[PDB]
C-alpha cells in the first residue's frame, strides 16, 4: 500500500496472501475470506498461472516472513473466474476460490460480510485498503501487512481522470486529488472495505490503476455489490 | 505488463 | 560447464538462458536460437515446470548479472515437446519454444545452422559445449557463460558405459574417459556445436547422465540431425 502503516494481528482477519510455488514460493496477490470454503480475489491475479495445484492461500498472518513450508496451506478445490473476464482487460476482474478444506475461524481468521445488491448506490464514508503490495512505485513486496483509509471518488469524476480507459458501473474508484494513498503491485485481489452500519463490508477488490498514488490518478476496484448474483450462482 | 497492471511480476 | 573457461561476448550468439520468472528469476536451462521465433532445447527442461507464461528467454548476454528489470526478454507463445518423449526415459529429449515477438539479430544474437539429415554418421571433430551450468558436481550456477571443447565417442563405445540405459542413433556421446570435461546442471537444452564445412552447426542438445565428467561417463546429447524432419515439420 502507498501512504499507510503496519496493521496488527486481528485488525483485518479476512485478508489472505495468495502465493505461487514454482522453484520457490512467493506472495503474488491478496484476497478475502467470505466463507469457510470461499475466498474472493481478482481475475488478473491468475492471468499467467491458472493452475490451482501451484497456488497456496494463507490467513491469520501479519507478515509473509511467518510463512514457511511447514505452515498449513489452504489449496484450490475449484477456481471460478467470471466467463466475461478477458485476460488483458480490466472488466469482470473477479474470481472465487473454493478451498479443499473448510477454514477454522479464529480471532485472526474471519470472513468479511458482502453488501446486498440493494447497497449498489449506498455512499460509504470510512473505507480502508490492505495488503503486502509496494509502498512506492518501483517499490518491493512488504513483510508487514499495510492499511490505509481512502475516500471513494464518484464514478463520473473518476472517468474524466482516465480518458484513455472506460469506467464501468461495476467498477468503483478511490483516492485523493494528489495523494500518496493507493493500492500498488502485490495488492491485486485485496479488499476495499467500508464500515456502514458499524460493521465491515467488502465493497471492492483491488483491480487496476495508472501508477501508484500519482496526482489525480485514482485506484480502480471491482465493485462487489454489482456481482452479488454471480456470487450466489457460483456458491449455490 | 501494461501501464494499468497492478500485478506483481512487473 | 565443467573444465570450461569464460566464453566472450559474441563468441556464441545463438546461446540463450531459459529462466523461470515469478518476481524472482532463476536460470534453469539453455537453448539455441535457430530462427527469428524459434529456440531449440531439451524436453526435460520443462518436466518440473511445464507452464509457458512463467518462462523468460534471454539472448545476446554473457553474464546473468547483466540482467535486471531493464533487460528485455522473449516469452513463450508455443511450447512444442516431442510427442514420444517420456519423463521415465531420456529418449526424444527435444523441445521447440516458439517466441511471442520475432528476434532482431545483432553481433550478439544470431541463429545457428542445423545439420542435414544425411550428416547422420558424419564424424565431427571441432566440438564445443556452452552453458551457465555447474562447474563441478554439487557446484552452483555460473555468472559468466562457460565454453569447453570435447571429442565425440561413437555409439557402442558409449552404450558399453550405460549398462541399463539404451544409447541409440538419435543420440551422440561426448567426453574424455579420464578427461573430466562435461556438461553439468543448468546446461541441459544448451547447444553442442561442431564447426564442419566452414561454419558452426548445432550437432547435439545437452540431455542427460547423472554426474559431471566422471572418468568413463561421457555426456549424452540428443542428435539434432535425426529430428530435422520433426523440426522443419513443426516450423510449417
Ligand atoms: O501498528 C503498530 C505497530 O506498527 C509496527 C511497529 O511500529 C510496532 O511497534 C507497532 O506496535
Ligand atoms: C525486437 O524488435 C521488435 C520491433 O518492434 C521489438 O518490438 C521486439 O522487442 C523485438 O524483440
Ligand atoms: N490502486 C492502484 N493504483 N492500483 C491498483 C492495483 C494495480 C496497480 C494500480
Amino acid at each position: 500500500i502507498v501512504g499507510g502503516t503496519n496493521a496488527s494481528l486481528g485488525e483485518w482477519p479476512w485478508q489472505v496472501s495468495l502465493q505461487v510455488k514454482l522453484v520457490s514460493q512467493t506472495h503474488l496477490c491478496g484476497g478475502s475470506i467470505i466463507g469457510r470454503q470461499w475466498v474472493l480475489t481478482a481475475a488478473h491475479c491468475f492471468d499467467g498461472i491458472p493452475y490451482p495445484d501451484v497456488w497456496r492461500i494463507y490467513g491469520g498472518i501479519l507478515s509473509l516472513s511467518e510463512i514457511t513450508k511447514e505452515t498449513p496451506s489452504s489449496r484450490i478445490k475449484e477456481l471460478i473466474i467470471h466467463q466475461e473476464y478477458k485476460v488483458s482487460e480490466g472488466n469482470y476482474d473477479i474470481a472465487l476460490i473454493k478451498l479443499q478444506t473448510p477454514l477454522n475461524y479464529t480471532e485472526f481468521q474471519k470472513p468479511i460480510s458482502l453488501p446486498s445488491k440493494a447497497d449498489t448506490n449506498t455512499i460509504y464514508t470510512n473505507c480502508w485498503v490492505t495488503g503486502w503490495g509496494y509502498t512506492k512505485e518501483q517499490g518491493e513486496t512488504q513483510n508487514i501487512l499495510q492499511k490505509a483509509t481512502i475516500p471513494l471518488v464518484p464514478n463520473e469524476e473518476c472517468q474524466k481522470k482516465y480518458r484513455d480507459y472506460v469506467i464501468n458501473k461495476q467498477m468503483i474508484c478511490a483516492g485523493y486529488k494528489e495523494g500518496g494513498t493507493d493500492a500498488c503491485k502485490g495488492d491485486s485481489g485485496g479488499p476495499l472495505v467500508c464500515k456502514h452500519s458499524g460493521r465491515w463490508q467488502l465493497v471492492g477488490i483491488t483491480s487496476w490503476g495508472e501508477g501508484c498514488a500519482r496526482k489525480d490518478q485514482p485506484g480502480v476496484y471491482t465493485k462487489v455489490s454489482e456481482y452479488m448474483d454471480w456470487i450466489l450462482e457460483k456458491t449455490q | 505488463c501494461p501501464a494499468y497492471s497492478a500485478y506483481l511480476d512487473c
